DNA sequence: GCAGACACTACGAGTACATA
DNA sequence: TTTTTATGTACTCGTAGTGTCTGC
């Protein structure tokens, strides 16, 4: 019931999406931002044996970085979370699950309207250039028959007219023309190769990132234009 | 403030005495509106206890943990008897800039900071 | 029939909170503009305000979002700071609801003054996200909502019905409270209790329900319980005669009879003298009783200050 | 009847633990015993201008009789960030033990915390499932009306005449038990009766006077003289106004300023027989006016002197 | 014929004017804008009116659209100091290959503690005003530091002359007609729209909204007219019973407002100040303020509120 | 006769250390000796509107005759954040040699201290086991009645 | 007198207990809390010459943080403290010894009623867990033979019911039962090893921390219980 | 094998508000 | 023709010091 450092690294990522988390027993974890903005699901290497809801996941792991990694976690008779160390013990209070906005069931992502496949280092460079060019919102669309991502500076761009980047990704074999806008603040996924699934029907839409262990559903923007 | 300004002019004092009594918990817009039809005539007029004494008075008050009234009397009796100059030196260490600037910011708390310096 | 029990709530007035807009008790025109919004499928910017508490605002807000089936964001206004507006609310308004349900933000209890910088930022916030998202505001001090923000919303004044609406709202609240007692097993021995509870706590329906719980301790709304609502602590009788004949010997020895029942007795005294004295001696009664009531508390001898009222009454009112 | 030990200060050493041990008006206890009967505690505001009535004790006893996850909070420390922080932090914590959480906010009637109050508006409706809030106040109009709506407003220190008689009798038997546990011998039992009546609704100062009046170690008839004090008659006072003198009634006020309520409560009664009929209405108008302001009056002795001067003028006497 | 933003649903912005000629302004101001657009480059302009919804942000956007300008719209509340030095300068120093005038609209700029960012903007207008111009829309003009008004062309909205008001309301009565034509609202009585425009005038955003709230039936019959002309109430029943010295209704309305005493006493003072004579203004605030002073000291709060009603009836000389 | 020889003002230098040394009327001298005899001190508001009667000396004399761990502070410097910080850190902790802990608030009837006064009700009850409070009052009405509930109102008799 | 790095750091620690310090001739420095809850003492390697009282010890160390390590701290011929640098020279005004509340009474600790030792990294983990877990009071008792330190949330937890942290520090030998509660606030020792000495008899008691250089004697909270 | 740079906190300033 | 007094609270902003993370 100890938590490996890659699992906790994934947990500290989920804390960026939602300040809390509701995790039941098993190997599957998930969370969704309160403002329905992002949703992450992932199966991991450790096994949770008991349902527990954590009101402050950020502070939980920040405290869990103070005991040795061999720390045995458990549900104490003190009905909270017991962090047994070599000498010390941390009784982190379990929270009432009603106070943690969490997906009551995993979001079954619909059939993708368009499929591409971002690379991990391509995603890495995209974050580096955004922090340098103040890129706040990006758009994934078609350019000369290929699926590309284009970032803007919605602060200075407003209308989103002046392109500031173009990560040419895959090729598009369909006939549809789409302009899906994602907010960079909702790019809460950890770096890693992702199969990008796009869906949009009418005035709805969402993007899914299938990972080697962690999946992420990030929301599209109000101005996303498509012909699906 | 607005009541305390009309507190200098005694002809405006009947309405100021009322707002002192019952004007508590009365609307700001109502407060100006009451004083509109309440003050007699207009033609706005003039205006509405020194530094080097008021540092000693407030310094003796903090030392002996006494009030203004008691502190004021302390100095007045010490000016007459056993060397107030001696107790001035006893209190040269606790004249911090936070103490000083608290009374008369402007530019005096620097001509007062090193005013009571020369007391040894 | 339609009444919603939250079950997960133990505190009554939150268990029986209305779920749909029809279950709300509203003036006909106000219910007519809420059903109109639901039938339009789209929600505008709205401010639900009232100086009286618990008129329906927070519930009608949630109820309007339910009937629309809205991706709603319930937010405590006191906790909605400018950075929270710059942040998750702007990141919420710019979403695109994965199931297409129109987004709504509910800023609950937003009449606060410290969050003025949030409202100043909210002026151009609502205008920038009129598609996708809209804001329902629950306030108690409308003037706490800055007139620009008031302009951007539809301002619906709760707890202030026309007389023809007030009658139909109490009538519904009585039939409601009757169904509440059925759910809760409270015996309505005297229906005039329910009417008194509704009439006395109008238009704070939350306090009406809370009063029902306070007085359903015995589980039966008997006639003695009505005498607790109206706090009908009997008649006065002996004082009225002892004034009508100016009997000071009795009046001064009769003042201790109501020293521990002052607030009720002063109310009952004015209530009975109103019908038992000449028309312009009514105004002299409220002039000296209202004063005597106003100075109770700061009165040294509360018994003597009641005898002061007796000797002043007997010497100035002429009984019709 | 439950000693606290630990403390040394009687009134705090004998504070009731259960609501049944609490002495308070009949209907209040029945509403209290009904709340504990339900097993769950609503939002309650226990208030009374008169201090030492049991409001705090009832709150701590209400959580005790229910086995609540009580978190006691000095309301003067219940700032908005403190509501945002420890209050939510505690209300959002899981109650796997089945205990209901109750935030007890003692002395929460302050005016500067209105912004903290206005946050609790939706806080209480949000966590109303298992958390509840007992508010204890003296000035109940310092609680914003949207919170009095959310709470059960139980007013202390406002008993019926029948409750006063039984509550005094319940405080008599309690006090003599305090003396048994404390080692104070009771000779003249009427002392304990005058100790309860002199400070009736304030049961705290009631015990505070017991400790103060046990200085002899016994409650003899001399202690009862110390409790009902001056009395006698308003003789010299009555011939002061009867002579319409100068300095004699002016310097007579401090002896009767302390027991002002009783003094006026016997001055008008003694004078009623010997001051004509058309001035019996003028004397009660003057005395009543001077009586109802005894509170806004800062110098009780000067207030009495002001009553004497205007009495010496407008009284016809004989 | 009216510009619609067919993704708005909210009326009050679905039909927001696009150009100056679509706006409803006083003739001189409307002419002064058409001439400012004709001259090519926009000056530094402060658009202000304390009464909201008069045309500020619309005209600010309409000037940028008429000129076809590379407009940078910004919420004046997020216009902090690191913003004026940051994305504002980055935009002002961008290359205008397009030739269109760079204009920065700072919407809702008048704010409390933005003083340092405000003076920075003034000093910014001595450096980059060569390239770009700035349109400010504010409610309180004073919230704007004096150096900015000294530089900017201050056009005061919502303060029209009588003849300008008459024509503006008539134009607005035709706008709401063209709104009702395009939305699907039946205008059964034309005096509805006239009373709609007139009741809440200078705020054009609010009067369009009021039309939306009164469109709940789909038709503007005379019943809706009776609604708009119904002057509502707040505490109209107490004011009415106070003018009539009706002791019966004062006796029955005191238990109506003893619940929220502190609000009612404040609302009562606000209403009587307009309805009562000036020599009575003295006795008014004295009677009320004293009654509120003893509020809570009075044992019976309901009777104490009736005491206020009796005291006012006897002492108020009415209008 | 107690002298604080390090003092420069005769008012502060010849301040009685014992309640016996205080020049006080009968009944009072009997009262205070009875209070010090108990060995434990309850909350005391001793007050006299006449200046120079001995309000401050008696408040300190009771702390000495009972061998108290006294913390004497003037009311004016006794604000609410002063009560939250130091005054609480004092009354919460138990002194190393035992002995009564006392907090004397001199001239606490000052008007601006109304809200910090309102903090003490519950403060005094939470730490009544370890520490008591003596209040020196000039105007007794300046003390909120909930504090008089918790204190013994000693008025210096004629 | 010369002030080295280890001694100024100690004065930076003693400043936290008392805004100033009184130090007389020798190598022994000592300060007590104004309310009388935390007493600190330290024998040092730097020897001071005269007797001096500093009212603003915090500001005194800040002004000293510009002079080179050769800092000559001397008495002024009138009385003040001049600070001679390699080049510059500063003048600081000294204060009267009665302005700074001095401990004055270094009466030795009695007999240790209980003895254990807390490690440097164990105090470190206690202070770092409390920073993340909001622990305001700690109680030292016995559990299953070994003695432990338990941390609570006195505000969030009235009578110290639910533990939030527990650190074991070795086993107890004698057959005694106790629970000394210490306030975390009035606990101002610097990082390092401290042989924990605990004395308490009847209703009085204290906790002494014996560091390799300095000693810290804090007071125990009144709620503490023991059978000594 | 640490620097850099973003990320976080604290604090002075200024602001607005409610009391006596 | 003038320009200021106390206490307590909550919020925003700016900047500056400190903390955690990363390079061709
Ligand atoms: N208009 C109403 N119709 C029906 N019930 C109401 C209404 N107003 C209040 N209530 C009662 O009070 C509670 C709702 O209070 P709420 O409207 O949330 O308070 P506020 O309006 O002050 O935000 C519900 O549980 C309900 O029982
Ligand atoms: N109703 C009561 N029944 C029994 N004892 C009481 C009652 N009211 C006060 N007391 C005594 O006074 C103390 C409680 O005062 P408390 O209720 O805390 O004051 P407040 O009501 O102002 O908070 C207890 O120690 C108790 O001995
Ligand atoms: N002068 C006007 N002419 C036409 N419509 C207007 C005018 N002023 C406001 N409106 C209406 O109000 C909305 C714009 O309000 P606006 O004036 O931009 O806000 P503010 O005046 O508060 O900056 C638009 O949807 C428009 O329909
Ligand atoms: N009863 C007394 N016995 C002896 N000395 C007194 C007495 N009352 C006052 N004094 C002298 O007056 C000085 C100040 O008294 P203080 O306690 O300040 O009285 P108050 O606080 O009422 O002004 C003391 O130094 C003391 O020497
Ligand atoms: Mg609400
Ligand atoms: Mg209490
Ligand atoms: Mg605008
Ligand atoms: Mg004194």
């Amino acid at each position: 019931m100890k938590l490996s450092k890659d699992t906790t690294a994934l947990l500290k990522n989920f804390a960026t999406i939602n300040s809390g988390i509701m995790l039941k027993s098993g190997q599957f974890i998930m969370t969704r931002a309160v403002n329905g903005t992002t949703y992450a699901e992932a199966n991991i290497s450790d096994v949770i044996d008991f349902d527990v809801a954590i009101y402050d996941l950020n502070g939980f792991l920040g405290i869990l970085s103070l005991v040795n990694d061999d720390a045995e976690i458990s549900q104490s008779e003190d009905g909270n979370i017991k962090i047994a160390d070599a000498r010390s013990t941390i009784f982190w209070p379990a929270a009432d699950p009603s106070t943690v906005v969490a997906p009551n069931k995993p979001i079954p992502f619909p059939v993708a309207s368009a499929v591409t496949e971002i690379k991990a280092e391509d995603l890495q460079q995209l974050l580096r250039v955004s922090r340098g060019l103040q890129i706040d919102t990006i758009a994934i669309t078609v350019k000369e028959g290929k699926i590309v991502i284009n970032g803007f500076n919605k602060v200075e761009d407003s209308a989103l007219t002046r392109v500031k980047y173009s990560l040419t990704l895959g090729d598009y074999d369909g006939e549809n023309t789409f302009n899906f806008i994602i907010n960079m603040a909702n790019m809460k996924m950890q770096p890693g190769n992702y199969k990008l699934l796009l869906w949009a029907k009418g005035k709805q839409g969402a993007a899914k990132f299938e990972g080697e262990h962690a999946n992420y559903v990030v929301a599209l923007e109000a101005d996303s234009t498509h012909d699906f | 403030m607005v009541e305390n300004a009309l507190s200098q002019f005694p002809e405006c004092m009947p309405a100021v005495y009322a707002m002192n009594l019952i004007g508590s918990g009365l609307s700001d817009e109502a407060h100006f509106n009451y004083l509109m039809a309440a003050v007699p005539r207009g033609k706005r007029y003039g205006k509405w206890e020194d530094s080097t004494e008021v540092l000693i008075i407030k310094l003796l008050a903090k030392r002996y943990q006494v009030n203004t009234n008691d502190a004021i009397n302390y100095k007045s009796i010490l000016t007459k008897n056993g060397k107030l100059p001696l107790v001035l030196k006893e209190l040269k260490g606790l004249v911090t800039d936070d103490f000083l600037k608290e009374v008369t910011k402007n530019v005096k708390e620097q001509k007062q900071l090193k005013k009571l310096a020369l007391e040894w | 029939s339609m009444i919603t029990v939250n079950e997960k709530e133990h505190i009554l007035e939150q268990k029986y909170r209305p779920s749909t807009i029809d279950e709300c008790i509203l003036p006909a025109f106000d219910k007519e503009t809420f059903k109109s919004i639901t039938s339009k499928g789209k929600i505008p910017h709205i401010i639900l305000h009232s100086p009286s508490p618990g008129t329906g605002k927070t519930t009608v807000a949630k109820a309007l979002c339910h009937d629309v089936n809205a991706d709603m964001m319930f937010v405590n206004g006191s906790d909605c700071k400018i950075d929270f507006v710059r942040g998750p609310l702007t990141n919420f308004a710019s979403a695109a609801s994965f199931d297409g349900r129109q987004k709504v933000i509910v800023i609950d209890e937003f009449c606060r003054s410290g969050l003025a910088e949030s409202q100043r930022h909210l002026r151009s916030f609502m205008e920038a996200y009129s598609s996708n998202c809209s804001i329902i505001i629950t306030a108690n001090n409308i003037d706490g909502i800055i007139k620009p923000l008031q302009s951007r919303c539809r301002v619906i004044t709760f707890g202030q019905p026309t007389d023809e609406d007030k009658i139909e709202m109490m009538k519904q609240m009585i039939r409601r409270l009757t169904e509440i007692c059925k759910h809760e097993g409270i015996a309505i021995a005297d229906m005039k209790v329910v009417a008194a509870l509704v009439k006395k706590n109008f238009p704070d329906f939350r306090k009406t329900i809370g009063e029902l719980d306070s007085y359903s301790s015995k589980g039966v709304l008997d006639a003695g319980i009505l005498s607790l609502v109206t706090n009908d602590r009997g008649a006065i009788d002996d004082v009225l005669e002892s004034l009508k004949n100016k009997d000071v010997k009795q009046l001064r020895a009769l003042a201790p009879k109501y020293a521990a029942d002052y607030s009720w007795f002063v109310g009952k005294l004015a209530e009975e003298i109103y019908s038992r004295v000449t028309p312009q001696s009514i105004i002299r009664m409220y002039e000296i009783v209202g004063e005597n009531n106003q100075y109770h508390g700061i009165a040294a001898n509360t018994e003597l200050h009641l005898a002061y009222l007796f000797i002043q009454l007997a010497c100035e009112m002429q009984w019709k």
